[PDB]
């Protein structure tokens, strides 16, 4: 009818209907942050427009946008400020192309044990789509970078309902926003932006998690110290160690700021319980990285006693999800399914979840029990 | 013309309950976003976690809580969520 259930504790969700978007799990409302169904996941490797997921931290999103009135301010420690038109992006600068996965910092964080607070989401907050924009690279040097710069800050059109709440701004280092990945987009799949996608212009983070993407990008401002805003001082904090995680229960020692994705993988074609007819059964899948490269999926039907290895898909670049196939024999019976993905630098998947306080990167060995008759 | 976007009504509410802070989290805690922000979190977490979560709202972003209103709700929350 109307409702799901995600697969944990105070898992229900309303199925909800916004314009231009398929029927979405909806998390929260005032802001909007929906989630997509796991079902998306199989019906191809690119995210549709209609079913990708939407996080917003302030309630005052943009409800109305002139998009020839709009303007992308560039300013700080530049030769030259700019105001720039939608029209002289497309215009004025070479357009880029990336095929990119978005994810939540939080994506999973509803699988998290114990519990932590936060957006309690299932693996539905990630998608992939085909960027297409002005790389950040080309605009910062148009304004000309000046020496000293250390970092580049990021904002919307959205704000705070009560002034007082931090506004929603973002930092890049100075030389990953002058990479040439890091781009400005004002397509997505062919099309403008979805508005809770962030119509007219975002910020596209290839390999880096969602909270950089920031969405109704009208504020570029370049700085030559490290920028304190709430949103990077205090949010979106990590363990500084190689595990990103600490002891389930407590605080970490030292914090950075959250940065790459760790290697994830998928079984996308099951779910729990799904029948298989005993014999060889085909398996799909996705998997992704920080863009390295995924180099192998392994395929389990034991537990993770044994493996056999996926065929990857033909790719469509290192920041897309990856697809995969693999053919297992089932012996009838229960099987618990695994995957589990490495890539070019030999980063992989923990057997067992590790934990932070706030329930961000999740990457564990998903595990699928299946029924072989 | 600009463009313009519409949004589903909300409907999201707090659970009911006698204790008086039902009432102040009607009055305090849908000022800055809806109340399925309450309503989703991990069920059963207890007084230490809703104490937080109120305490946060409070000194990170400025909810206008005072003080006994802010425990009425850290104690409505953690009997009923
Ligand atoms: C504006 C000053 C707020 C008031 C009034 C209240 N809260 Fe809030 N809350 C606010 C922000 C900016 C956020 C983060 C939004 C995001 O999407 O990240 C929240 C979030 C929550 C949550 C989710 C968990 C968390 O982020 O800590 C909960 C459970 C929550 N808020 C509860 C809550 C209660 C009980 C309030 C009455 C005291 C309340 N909020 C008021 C800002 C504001
Ligand atoms: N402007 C803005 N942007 C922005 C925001 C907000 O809030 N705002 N959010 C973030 C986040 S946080 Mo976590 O890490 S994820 C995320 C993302 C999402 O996207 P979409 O919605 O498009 O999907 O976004 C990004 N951007």
């Amino acid at each position: 009818a109307d409702t799901v259930t995600l697969p944990f504790a105070n898992g229900e969700r309303p199925l909800v209907m916004y314009p231009g978007k398929r029927p979405l799990i909806g998390l929260t409302a005032r802001p909007p942050q929906l989630e997509t169904p796991f079902s998306v996941f199989d019906e191809g490797l690119i995210t549709p427009n209609d079913a990708f997921f939407v996080r917003y931290h302030l309630a005052g999103i943009p409800l109305e946008i002139d998009p020839d009135a709009f303007r992308l301010e560039i300013k700080g420690k530049v030769g030259t400020p700019l105001s720039l038109s939608l029209q002289d992006l497309k215009n004025d600068f070479p357009a880029s192309e990336v095929v990119a996965v978005n994810q939540c910092s939080g994506n999973s964080r509803g699988f998290v044990e114990p519990r932590v607070g936060g957006g309690q989401l299932a693996n539905g907050a990630m998608g992939n789509a085909r960027w297409r924009g002005v790389p950040l690279k080309a605009v910062l040097e148009k304004a000309g970078v000046q020496a000293g710069a250390k970092q580049v800050t990021f904002g919307g059109l959205d704000g705070p309902v009560i002034p007082e709440t931090p506004d929603f701004v973002k930092a890049l280092s100075i030389d990953h926003a002058t990479d040439g990945e890091v781009m400005l987009a004002y397509s997505m799949n062919g099309a403008d932006l979805p508005w809770l996608n962030g119509y007219p212009l975002r910020l596209v983070v290839p390999g880096y998690y969602g909270t950089y993407w920031v969405k109704h990008l009208n504020e570029i401002t370049v700085i030559d110290k490290e920028f304190d805003g709430f949103w990077m001082k205090t949010a979106y904090r990590i363990p500084d160690n190689a595990c990103a995680c600490t002891e389930p229960g407590k605080a970490p020692t030292a914090t950075i700021p959250i940065n790459r994705f760790d290697v994830r993988s998928f079984i996308t074609n099951v779910e729990n319980g799904a029948s298989v007819k005993a014999g060889e059964v085909p398996l799909r899948g996705i998997a992704f990285d920080g863009g390295y490269g995924i180099t192998q999926v392994s395929v389990s039907a034991d537990a993770g006693k044994s493996w056999t290895n996926a065929t990857l898909d033909p790719g469509l670049g290192k920041y897309s999800f990856r697809g995969w196939k693999a053919v297992l024999p089932l012996t009838k019976g229960d099987h618990v399914l695994m995957c589990r993905a490495t890539n070019a630098r030999g980063e992989t998947q923990p057997m067992q979840a590790t934990w932070n306080p706030a329930g961000y990167m999740r990457n564990v060995v998903e595990a699928t029990r299946v029924i072989a008759a | 013309a600009p463009l313009t976007y519409e949004l589903p009504d909300e409907t999201a509410q707090l659970k009911p309950a006698p204790q008086p802070g039902f009432e102040a989290a009607q009055n305090n805690c849908a000022a800055c976003h809806s109340v399925d922000y309450i309503n989703t979190q991990p069920p059963g977490k207890g007084q230490a976690f809703w104490d937080a979560e109120v305490q946060k709202m409070i000194k990170v972003y400025h909810a206008p809580v005072d003080e006994a209103d802010a425990k009425a709700i850290a104690d409505y929350l953690a009997k009923t969520y």
